[PDB]
């Protein structure tokens, strides 16, 4: 409805008056569509009002909007969450705002920060939680948090530059990062002097510590990916971060093990851009480069790490199924997703052709997960998600890779040939699965012609 | 003179006599950050703060002086908040500046509308209201709480109404409890609380139990404050009790003892109702089912028909699920004449409005067979002909002309 109004509220004064009396009447109201829909009006004001009628007329008005906005900021945990998703498209619509919106998460981010070394457990995480009547609760969630800051700093780097918050900052996560590296869980209080009981209170927290932990984490390889031009002990540094990730999810399998299979929580969507994940796959297996090189070869070892991130372009494609939006920046850009797809495409196509599974040297227990499989899976996720929601843009998708047709024939002799050396080659033990998602790519591939 | 008001002049405010609303020379947030920022560079930062606050409260010690302290400020570039509520936004001062605010009003309980008919509590209150932060609830929380205690009925009252906008979320479920200790204390104050509550992020079962607390004291209450307990009600109710409350309700209420105060507070129950109607599906669809439920007993009255209705002009949706229920019911030897009567003779300045609703009734009746439905249907032109405006009169011919072509 705003997206549609606003137009109108550039000429208007009486009506906008109106709408924002009407915005600050709601955030302090019991139904919770009230605080919602405040921040969502707020946000809208702050993105069309102005780039930056009179300049002065709006500057204030939109620094008065946000002195609000720290009022909701004191809510429940989604009214946070709301707008630490906003902020990015804020800043790229409004640019001018930059060193006021830092310092507004970033004093955020100072009621947990412990800004003294040799102190391990290096964030305040008994802040993000609340108890009262045995009734326990997220607030502030601090993973999409520090998700809306390095997203937003990057940016800032990237494009604003070309002043002291984010030369803070660099040290800030730095420091953060190393603090991380060599907090194991004991100072975190998990795993042994906890049993993530979800009757109990204390298991409940530890539950919901763990998944904040596991964003942090998620967020920190980000950013240490973006940081260097391939510098090896950042990525050691990811490495062993990955490794604590990995440990509290197998942790949680042992947790998720015991219980009926209704903690479906497990799979709570990461915090990483479908962007950066197409960048990483990008780096991973169509990279040569010696330079970058003796880096890749650190996490190109690490196979559990390799299959966590295609797993990632499986959630994320998957979001693009279910909704027609998903979680990160430009998550709504539909041209962005469409590069993103298209990045992947090329890349998995790549993979899965270049190297197929009877090159395998993993085994039995792998062999039911094994990745060049995943990359296939990916790619019969996206062909069924464009033709559902990309139609016309079939086109520019293949040229990546002359009517519709040739394009079309060539991927599926690929795929033809691949599964006919399948079954010329065994009968025994076939791989039932590859098999039967080969069948359904060509499916959705007939489609076409 | 003082650090006080040399600061104030420094930040970009002018400090008047007490005659005239206050100034400033610049935009609030600059006025605030300056003042911020000029305090922190300034050296010994916690402890220039007992100077400010020791010139302030000397300085404030003048009635008017106070007043104006309080007053909007005077904008250049013309009108803004007042110098106090720009203070108060201020994270570092508030604590100290809300002791000392709370500290010296109780010279001022007879001392009110002293000047300009201007509320002083109120004007002290109404420094607290739409606070985009607060640094300490529980402080705050048990001295507005013993303030409220100590605090007349009126103003006591005037505090209530204006709470909720101050209260934060670390601070409104215990407070729901200390407002129990309010709600039995008096029945002179029982109603406000329940504004206040309904307002309120509280848990369903202390809601639940003042929901009964209200509920077994129904009867027992004159008119005037039905409509925001009822409002209350509409919104304390669970998914699961919906049908359980609307029948309690339906068969405990009167809408006749109280039968010009009464026809206008019914008025404004009847709007509360449409406002809780609108939207809660869970209760309206409650409603018609909890009244179709009681289509075995005749003695189903007024307030039945007037819901039918009312709901009828409201969801366009549910309109053919009433539409049956009723053309079930008529036929049963229920909805006759004589609730039609009394109907349009006392609750007609509510459905005065809802002409074309009870009109569009008629001519969905007077379609069909069974000359029960068709009588029904003429009676109900004839009353509402009858009771309403000369507009109305105008559109039920009409209506009765394009039936009589038609059909």
């Amino acid at each position: 409805l705003l997206k549609a109004v606003q137009p109108l509220l550039k000429v208007s004064m009486s009506m906008r008056d109106c709408l924002i009396l009407v915005l600050r009447k709601a955030m302090f109201a019991n139904q919770l569509d009230a605080r919602k829909s405040a921040v969502a009006g707020f946000l809208l004001l702050l993105k069309n009002f102005k780039v930056l009628y009179n300049s002065v007329a709006n500057e204030t008005f939109c620094l008065e909007i946000m002195d609000s906005l720290r009022r909701c900021l004191s809510q429940q945990a989604d009214v946070r969450l709301m707008l630490y998703e906003g902020f990015y498209d804020v800043l790229r619509r409004n640019s001018q705002l930059a060193n006021s919106v830092m310092q507004t998460l970033l004093s955020q981010l100072k009621q947990f920060y412990e800004p003294e070394p040799d102190l391990l457990p290096p964030l305040k995480l008994e802040a993000c939680i609340l108890t009262q009547g045995d009734q326990i609760s997220l607030q502030e969630p601090l993973d999409y948090l520090l998700c809306c800051i390095q997203h937003c700093l990057a940016w800032y780097k990237n494009t604003v530059i070309p002043e002291a918050f984010y030369e803070d900052l660099d040290d800030i996560l730095e420091s953060i990062t190393n603090r991380m590296i060599k907090s194991e869980l004991e100072d975190f209080e998990l795993d042994k002097s906890a049993d993530f009981s979800q009757s109990t209170s204390i298991g409940i927290k530890n539950n919901i510590s763990a998944f904040l932990v596991m964003g942090v984490c998620e967020v920190l390889i980000e950013y240490n990916f973006s940081i260097s031009s391939f510098s090896k002990n950042r990525f050691e540094d990811i490495l062993s971060l990955f490794m604590c990730y990995k440990k509290l999810s197998d942790i949680l399998n042992e947790k998720a093990g015991k219980a009926k299979t209704k903690m479906a929580n497990k799979t709570s969507d990461s915090l990483l851009s479908m962007k950066f994940v197409s960048s990483l796959l990008t780096a991973l297996f169509r990279d040569s480069i010696q330079s970058h090189q003796e880096s890749l070869s650190v996490l190109r070892s690490s196979n559990e790490f390799m299959r966590y991130a295609v797993n990632v372009a499986l959630q994320k494609v998957q979001q693009l199924k279910e909704t027609g939006h998903v979680s990160g920046p430009d998550g709504q850009n539909p041209e962005k997703i469409f590069q993103n797809l298209c990045d992947l495409t090329r890349v998995l196509l790549w993979r899965y052709t270049s190297i197929p599974t009877s090159v395998e040297e993993s085994g039995k227990k792998e062999k039911g997960k094994s990745i060049s499989l995943l990359c296939l899976e990916g790619l019969q996720k996206i062909f069924s998600a464009v033709q559902q929601f990309y139609q016309p843009k079939i086109q520019q998708f293949l040229r990546a890779l002359v009517s519709v047709t040739q394009r079309t024939a060539f991927q599926i002799r690929q795929f033809q040939r691949s599964l006919l050396n399948l079954l010329s080659s065994q009968e025994e033990d076939f791989n039932s699965k590859e098999a039967l998602l080969l069948v359904t790519v060509l499916t959705s591939l007939s489609k076409l012609l | 003179d003082s650090i006080f008001v040399k600061l104030l002049k420094i930040s970009g405010i002018i400090l008047k006599t007490g005659e005239s609303q206050n100034q400033l020379a610049v935009d609030q947030i600059a006025f605030q950050k300056k003042l911020f920022q000029t305090l922190r560079r300034h050296p010994s930062y916690p402890k220039i703060i007992e100077e400010f606050v020791s010139g302030l409260e000397s300085y404030i010690e003048d009635e008017d002086s106070f007043r104006n302290c309080l007053l909007s400020c005077e904008r250049l570039q013309s009108y803004s908040k007042s110098l106090i509520k720009l203070l108060l936004g201020i994270d570092i001062l508030q604590p100290a500046i809300i002791k000392t605010l709370f500290e010296k009003l109780p010279e001022y309980f007879f001392e009110n509308k002293n000047s300009d008919e201007i509320n002083i509590p109120r004007l002290i209150v109404s420094q607290l209201k739409w606070l985009d932060r607060v640094v300490d609830g529980k402080d705050l929380t048990t001295k507005i709480m013993q303030l409220i205690s100590i605090a007349p009925e009126n103003l006591q009252h005037d505090i209530i109404t204006s709470l909720p906008e101050i209260l934060g979320d670390s601070q409104h479920a215990d407070v729901g409890k200390e407002l129990s200790d309010l709600l039995i204390e008096n029945t002179s104050l029982t109603v406000p609380i329940l504004d206040v509550l309904s307002s309120l992020r509280l848990d369903p079962n202390f809601l639940l139990k003042v929901r009964q607390l209200v509920m077994d004291k129904l009867s027992s209450i004159r008119l005037e404050d039905l409509p925001v307990i009822i409002k209350f009600i509409l919104h304390s109710v669970t998914a699961m009790d919906t049908l359980e409350v609307i029948s309690e309700l339906r068969e405990k209420l009167d809408l006749q003892h109280c039968v010009s105060s009464g026809q206008s507070c019914i008025i404004l129950l009847f709007d509360v109702i449409k406002s809780a109607i609108r939207y809660e599906k869970t209760i309206s669809e409650a409603w018609i089912k909890a009244i179709e439920n009681t289509a075995s007993v005749s003695e189903h009255k007024v307030f039945d028909l007037v819901m039918l209705f009312i709901i009828y002009s409201t969801n366009t949706q549910t309109k053919k699920y009433i539409d049956r229920v009723l053309r079930n019911k008529i036929r049963s030897g229920c909805i006759q004449e004589q609730l039609l009567q009394s109907t349009f003779s006392v609750h007609y300045l509510v459905l005065k409005d809802m002409c074309s609703s009870i009109l569009s009734l008629a001519q969905s009746l007077l379609h069909s067979l069974d000359q029960s439905i068709i009588s029904f249907g003429s009676l109900l032109y004839k009353y509402a002909f009858k009771f309403f405006d000369t507009y109305c009169q105008q559109e039920v011919v009409g209506a009765l002309v394009t039936h009589i072509c038609s059909g």
